[PDB]
């Protein structure tokens, strides 16, 4: 179900191989809700590409947007397994620090920090 | 951009002007207040998440638990640890109110119809009561034939045994001033009336008449004759009163009092009462159900950022809406500078609620305003969050969140 189990490695090497210079500029990201929570709705579209300069910040912002909901409620972002004490950080030393072996950030949220 | 969720709102939500006195769901700081400036049901209502607060001096938590069940509505029951006492206190409410005519040869008066919906309550409790209970409700009773009346605050409590089946009411009265007037009695040549109690005895009478229960003696404690006090200071007294005849029914003592047993007034309501008070009703910022809370669940209510947040709101609106005396030679900080910090300060604090993370500059910035934020009144509401924010200053508050570089 997650995009990892829809598109191959070699799929998605392809897809990042190039996305990457029509959009030279931009880092691809796929945010995912995770499996386990209960109190989130499912944004659907899955495949982002963001601009690089931006921080995590605009982004949690824009995804709080697509979620419908006030900002007064929790949301969390996590990368991989990892995630930021830095909300600050510019999205291209993200890209740079916890991207895939295939390419693509890989992104997952939740109204709760959970294992 | 710039400003995306820069908002006050949800717990950092202060409420409005129009929303002044119609809400009932939160009890916001007003930093202003003094114990001389009076009390409501609100007040008071917030006072009670002084009970389970171990470090409060009015903590219950020695003599009573909790009652397991709810048994009494608009009530919080509780159990004496040192007793079989059952010890019920009511939620404040507004309409808990007893007019009276100080005209003798007028009737008595009246009860609200919500305050003896209330007495039948207690009365239908007891008929099934296997156990000795304590009723405490605080209430206001008011003159209504003069113009220019004070609503006096005043505390009622029944207990009942039910080896006697005996039911037995007791006014506790600090007294105001003004709540009685020599130019009155001598026109009335004496019968005049000053209180409730003809009203409100008929009316407890009249709550347990079908039953088999006998009438106790009834009895109005009043006390602070002369210490002589402003309406204000009343609602204070009633609140420690509540405190006394809480553990003096777990304890199984008579319920003692300025004027008998209390040596004086201040011995009984304490300058670190008057802390505490002053304190909660000024500082904080609780919800009704947070207090529904602690006192269903028997424990403390810690501080929480956005108190302070919504605190540092209050005093901000204060000071910006009104217009001050402006004074010469003058000694301390301006309005200006002090507005300033404040909006600095929410700023931040916001910033490190959503954010969780604070610019180098920004620290910079409260690092050149920590002393005004420190000074007078101000520095008195931010030593008060502080304090319970567990940060020996606001650098040390702040610090751990802040990003170098």
């Amino acid at each position: 179900k997650t995009f990892k189990q829809r598109r191959t490695f070699e799929q998605r090497v392809e897809d990042v191989r190039l996305i990457r210079e029509q959009h030279p500029t931009k880092i691809p990201v796929i945010i995912e809700r995770y499996k386990g929570e209960k109190q989130l709705p499912v944004l659907d579209k899955t495949k982002f590409l963001v601009p690089d300069h931006v921080n995590m910040s605009e982004l949690i912002k824009i995804i709080r947007r697509r979620l419908q909901l006030n900002a007064n409620q929790a949301f969390f972002l996590l990368v991989n397994g990892h995630s930021m004490v830095s909300v600050s950080t510019p999205i291209s030393e993200v890209y740079e620090s916890e991207k895939d072996e295939d390419g693509f950030l890989y992104m997952v949220y939740a109204s709760q920090e959970t294992f | 951009d710039i400003d995306e969720f820069d908002l006050l709102e949800g717990d950092e939500k202060l409420p409005g002007d129009s929303e002044l006195d119609k809400t009932t769901s939160i009890y916001p700081p007003e930093t202003s207040w003094e114990v001389n400036k009076g009390m409501n049901s609100s007040r008071l209502h917030k006072l009670y998440s002084l009970f389970f607060d171990k470090s409060s001096a009015f903590y219950l938590g020695d003599d009573v638990s909790v009652l397991e069940d709810k048994p009494l509505t608009g009530a919080y029951g509780f159990q004496s640890k040192k007793n079989d006492q059952q010890i019920f206190l009511f939620r404040p409410d507004s309409d808990y109110v007893a007019g009276y005519h100080v005209d003798a040869k007028s009737d008595a008066g009246w009860v609200n119809d919500k305050l003896d919906r209330r007495l039948s309550e207690i009365s239908e409790f007891c008929s099934k009561a296997t156990q000795p209970a304590t009723f405490i409700l605080p209430f206001v009773e008011m003159p209504t034939d003069i113009t220019k009346g004070v609503q006096h605050q005043v505390l009622l409590t029944i207990s009942y045994d039910p080896k006697s089946k005996q039911l037995t009411p007791t006014v506790y009265d600090s007294i105001g001033r003004d709540t009685y007037s020599e130019s009155l009695s001598s026109y009335f040549k004496g019968k005049y009336r000053t209180t409730c109690d003809e009203i409100l005895t008929q009316s407890i009478e009249k709550a347990i008449k079908s039953t088999d229960f006998t009438l106790g003696k009834f009895t109005r404690a009043a006390y602070n004759h002369q210490n002589r006090l402003t309406e204000g200071n009343c609602g204070s007294y009633t609140f420690r009163t509540i405190k006394e005849v809480i553990s003096s029914s777990a304890q199984g003592t008579e319920v003692k009092i300025p004027g008998s047993g209390y040596i004086t007034s201040n011995s009984y309501l304490t300058s670190q009462h008057v802390q505490d008070i002053e304190s909660c009703i000024k500082y904080r910022n609780l919800g009704v159900v947070d207090i529904e809370s602690a006192l269903t669940e028997g424990k403390t209510l810690p501080v929480q950022l956005s108190e302070f947040i919504v605190a540092l709101e209050d005093y901000g609106k204060l000071r910006s809406q009104q217009s001050e005396k402006s004074m010469l030679n003058f000694i301390g900080y301006s309005k200006t500078a002090k507005l300033t910090a404040v909006e600095l300060l929410i700023g931040i604090l916001n910033d490190i609620k959503g954010k969780n993370e604070i610019s180098e500059s920004q620290y910079d910035k409260l690092v050149k305003e920590v002393d005004c934020l420190m000074d007078s009144s101000l520095g008195k509401l931010v030593q008060f969050h502080l304090k319970n924010l567990g940060a020996e200053s606001l650098q040390k508050l702040v610090l751990p969140c802040v990003k170098f570089d």
